[PDB]
RNA sequence: CAAGCUUGAGUCUCGUAGAGGGGGGUAGAAUUCCAGGUGUAGCGGUGAAAUGCGUAGAGAUCUGGAGGAAUACCGGUGGCGAAGGCGGCCCCCUGGACGAAGACUGACGCUCAGGUGCGAAAGCGUGGGGAGCAAACAGGAUUAGAUACCCUGGUAGUCCACGCCGUAAACGAUGUCGACUUGGAGGUUGUGCCCUUGAGGCGUGGCUUCCGGAGCUAACGCGUUAAGUCGACCGCCUGGGGA
RNA sequence: UUCUUCUAAAAAAAA
């Protein structure tokens, strides 16, 4: 069955980039909006759009940078087998600062600088690069 | 090229000898499905036509048989 | 059914039972009952013509209905009952006009069920017809040998014959035995076989169940004396000799039919 | 109940005896609430083989609506009727009524 | 395969015409298939190698058919 | 299978709205009503295991809706076994 | 924890295809045996022979009868089943799958150690049945030898009823469930629209075969039925021999 | 149509 729509989610994108399509569509979640707004405030996916009222769907527009896709590498950290939890002192740089860490801290979803930079950790969802 | 999706019938009638000794050899056999163009599912119910009539005496289960 | 006896004992080890939820758990039925005397082996000039007979526990006589005659008249089964003289269970039949009867059970028989002989019953398990009217191949059973004799053949707990042929005035049966045999057209005959037909299957278990039914051991040639037996003799075990009975005859293999009167109605030997 | 296609071959011997036949089944059926939609007596007919030394047998076909209790008995009555030499008893899924193709 | 010469026919063209009425009919196949035991694996895997090559064969048409020898 | 007059009778007996026939109390009585009506020809055929494959199946499915209606409301559950005459 | 929602899952109405399973009948071809008619010196078998069957009449041919097993043609990289597997025809009981329109319950779901059930063929027990085939065995050949390959016979077994055994290269050498990612030619089975202006055209579902793009792979290859990109659970591996 | 087997020691280049 379908047990994780979050990796799901980074699956579709992931296949998206690979196959070249222009955008992609999922069913929505206030989680799955919530990351979307920040990979667009960060600037990996062009723009989200959700439509629907009873089973809304959200689409994804991708993005691509001189010829080639611009996320190259996304992969799901906490997956429902085993949750990571790491402490805001600890909080991983994924490429050396250049790519991003999606973690899920208490005052919304973030980015891992602006986590940081907030002081306080929380769950670490997923790596994008 | 099979006949009977042409005439869309919808089972085929073991008692309707005519039509069947069409789809027969002269030995009793039965023609096969890729000569005579019938599609399967009628060649299907085409066969147990056939078998019904020869177990009703009214076609031979061979040329021989007297 | 049959049930396995557990270990408790000797004798007991080996055992299995067959038993018959149906059968009747009281007495027989007092006007068919009659005297049956044991004899040990004995005719009526007091000599044993016959060894290895005699005790066992007593027994009375059931007058089973062989020869069949109540014709048209439809009866009703009471109950199944078992009897000592035969292998095979019987049934307590009761017809129409209040006269109750013990006929053989077939394989199918339970309480309640219709029964009719003559030459209009019906084609179903316990019916009699004479056998012009049976249809070829049945399995019939209490087959008469002459016309209003009474039943001879297939009469053990599950025996039967088949019907393969009719001929004019004759049919051809194949006996229980292998053996084919011709018989008139007009016996009488019961449809179906005979129910008792797991009682082959049974272990006796111990000698005294073989001395309950009046059966005395036996006692193999080779033990006895020169004086007693052919086979006697030998400091130790010798049976340097081709067996033959304590009268001299030879029994492995050696024919002993003599009858040249009923030859002509054996169509082909058993196998 | 169910529809049920009959079709019985007699001896040619036994040709006058069908009227009779054709009466005593039908009248089975409709003691037990049946109905008959077809019946078409086909006569005499020329065997493909010899069934049971004989060439030539009389086909009888009857499209009845009966409950499986009469048509089991009927099967028997067929098994132990020596006259009738086969019977093949078809269930089709609705009555059909339309005259067979060997009327014309 | 019954042949039954007609009137005014050579004998040699009735003999043809048995003969391939006979090779129609495949009465020699069957013979030949059947006199001997043949399991039902070896049956199955012929079958699946007749297939192949039947398929094989036709792809093998189509591709040639293509492109030219000289 | 069950017959389309029998499915009818249980659905009226059982429904809340009387043409619901998807409901948990429907389908169990559904399920229920065929294993006892199976209960006469697996007695007879005893060796049918591809159909008792199929009962199994269905044996499993009633015990996962029981379950559930246990945890969802326990007196629709309790009232449903008494009426069926269920055990567990 | 409480209240919901319908997309996952399931139920109902109308149909469709199928060697899916269990029980009971029945039809035809052929092999063997028995009895009889015709007929005479060979038959059978092989690379060549011989054992064997024949003047006590074989083989061949015709007629009648008995018995058991399996269903030519249809028949198809065709169909059904979870797998093992299932092939004449008819009836009774019965499981699963799929299609079109809705309606309904409302996460009821997926996997599963231990446990339970099903599980080819051979084998075992009890009781039947035994035509053909055929471990063991005997005889005849080949050979230096031939406890084999080839030939003539032939017993358990193969068949039926009920239990036991629980193993296979039990294979797609690919565990189950769900989501996403270019395509082509077919097979099989529903179903909607356009004039079915004939067997026409345009879609949309289920199962399935071959080729191939990206991608993966040690390579061969896999390639929307993945061995690609992911998620949930289970079983298993740590050099070869010993094992 | 049949046609078996050959034990036990080698050497190889390095801009």
């Amino acid at each position: 069955s379908m047990q994780d729509p979050i990796a799901d989610m980074l699956t579709r994108i992931r296949n998206g980039q690979a196959a070249n399509k222009a955008a992609v569509t999922m069913p929505s979640s206030k989680l799955k909006v919530a990351i979307a707004n920040v990979l667009k405030e960060e600037g990996f996916i062009e723009d989200f759009k959700v439509e629907g009222d009873t089973k809304p769907e959200l689409e994804l527009t991708l993005k691509y940078f001189q010829g080639k896709a611009v996320v190259e590498s996304i992969q799901r950290v906490s997956r429902p087998g085993l949750r990571i939890y790491k402490r805001k002192d600890e909080l991983p740089k994924v490429m050396a600062g250049l790519g991003i860490a999606v973690v899920s801290t208490s005052k919304g979803v973030m980015t891992d600088r602006a986590a940081r930079q907030a002081g306080l950790g929380g769950e670490i969802i997923c790596y994008v690069a | 090229f099979c006949r009977f999706t042409a005439e869309g019938v919808q089972e085929i009638d073991y008692k309707d000898i005519a039509t069947l000794k069409n789809y027969i050899t002269e030995s009793g056999k039965i023609v096969p499905s890729r000569i005579t163009g019938t599609r399967a599912k009628y060649q299907r119910q085409l066969a147990r036509a056939i078998k019904r009539a020869r177990y009703l005496s009214l076609l031979p289960y061979t040329d021989r048989h007297q | 059914a049959v049930v396995k006896c557990k270990p408790t004992s000797p004798g007991r080890r080996h055992v299995v039972k067959v038993v018959n939820p149906e059968l009747h758990k009281g007495k027989p039925f007092a006007p068919l009952l009659e005297k049956n005397s044991k004899s040990g082996g004995r005719n009526n000039n007091g000599r044993i013509t016959t060894r290895h007979i005699g005790g066992g526990h007593k027994q009375a006589y059931r007058i089973v209905d062989f020869k069949r005659n109540k014709d048209g008249i439809p009866a009703v089964v009471e109950r199944l009952e078992y009897d000592p003289n035969r292998s095979a269970n019987i049934a307590l039949v009761l017809y129409k006009d209040g006269e109750r009867r013990y006929i053989l059970a077939p394989k199918g028989l339970k309480a309640g069920d219709q029964i009719q002989s003559g030459v209009d019953a019906a084609i179903k398990p316990g019916n009699t017809l004479p056998m012009r009217n049976i249809p070829v191949g049945s399995t019939v059973h209490n087959v008469e040998m002459k016309p209003g004799k009474g039943g001879q053949l297939a009469r053990s707990a599950g025996t039967y014959v088949q019907i393969v042929a009719r001929d004019g005035a004759y049919v051809t049966l194949r006996l229980r035995s292998g053996e084919m045999r011709k018989v008139e057209a007009d016996c009488r005959a019961t449809l179906g076989e005979v129910g008792n037909a797991e009682h082959m299957l049974r272990v006796l278990g111990k000698a005294g169940a073989a001395r309950w039914r009046g059966v005395r051991p036996t006692v193999r040639g080779t033990a006895m004396n020169p004086v007693d037996h052919p086979h006697g003799g030998g400091e130790g075990r010798n049976f340097g000799k081709h067996p033959v009975t304590p009268w001299g005859v030879q029994t492995k293999g050696k024919k002993t039919r003599s009858n040249k009167r009923t030859d002509k109605f054996i169509v082909r030997r058993r196998s | 109940m169910r529809h049920y296609e009959i079709v019985f071959m007699v001896h040619p011997d036994q040709s006058e005896q069908v009227p009779g036949m054709i009466e005593r089944y039908t009248a089975a059926i409709t003691g037990a609430e049946g109905k008959i939609h077809r019946l078409e007596d086909w006569g005499r007919r020329q065997l493909a083989y010899p069934i049971n030394k004989l060439h030539k047998a009389h086909y009888v076909l009857m499209n009845v609506e009966a409950p499986q209790e009469v048509i089991d008995e009927l099967e028997t009555t067929f098994r132990f009727n020596d006259a009738v030499i086969r019977s093949m008893v078809m269930r089709t899924k609705h009555a059909v009524t339309e005259a067979s193709p060997m009327v014309k | 395969p019954v042949i039954k010469v007609r009137e005014n026919e050579p004998f040699d063209v009735a003999l043809r015409r048995f003969k391939r009425s006979c090779e129609k009919a495949g009465v020699l196949a069957e013979v030949r298939r059947r006199e001997f035991y043949e399991k039902p694996t070896t049956e199955r895997k012929r079958a699946k190698a007749s297939a192949v090559k039947r398929h094989a064969k036709k792809l093998a048409r189509e591709n040639a058919r293509r492109t030219r020898l000289y | 299978s069950l017959s389309t007059e029998a499915t009818a009778k249980i659905v009226s007996e059982f429904g809340r709205d009387a043409n619901d026939t998807g409901s948990t109390e429907v389908q169990v009585a559904l399920l229920t009503a065929q294993i006892n009506h199976l209960q006469g020809h697996f007695a007879e055929h005893k060796k049918d295991h591809h159909s008792r494959r199929g009962l199994l199946r269905m044996v499993s499915q009633r015990r996962k809706l029981l379950d559930y209606l246990k945890r969802k409301d326990v007196a629709r559950y309790t009232q449903l076994i008494e009426r069926l005459g269920l055990r567990r």
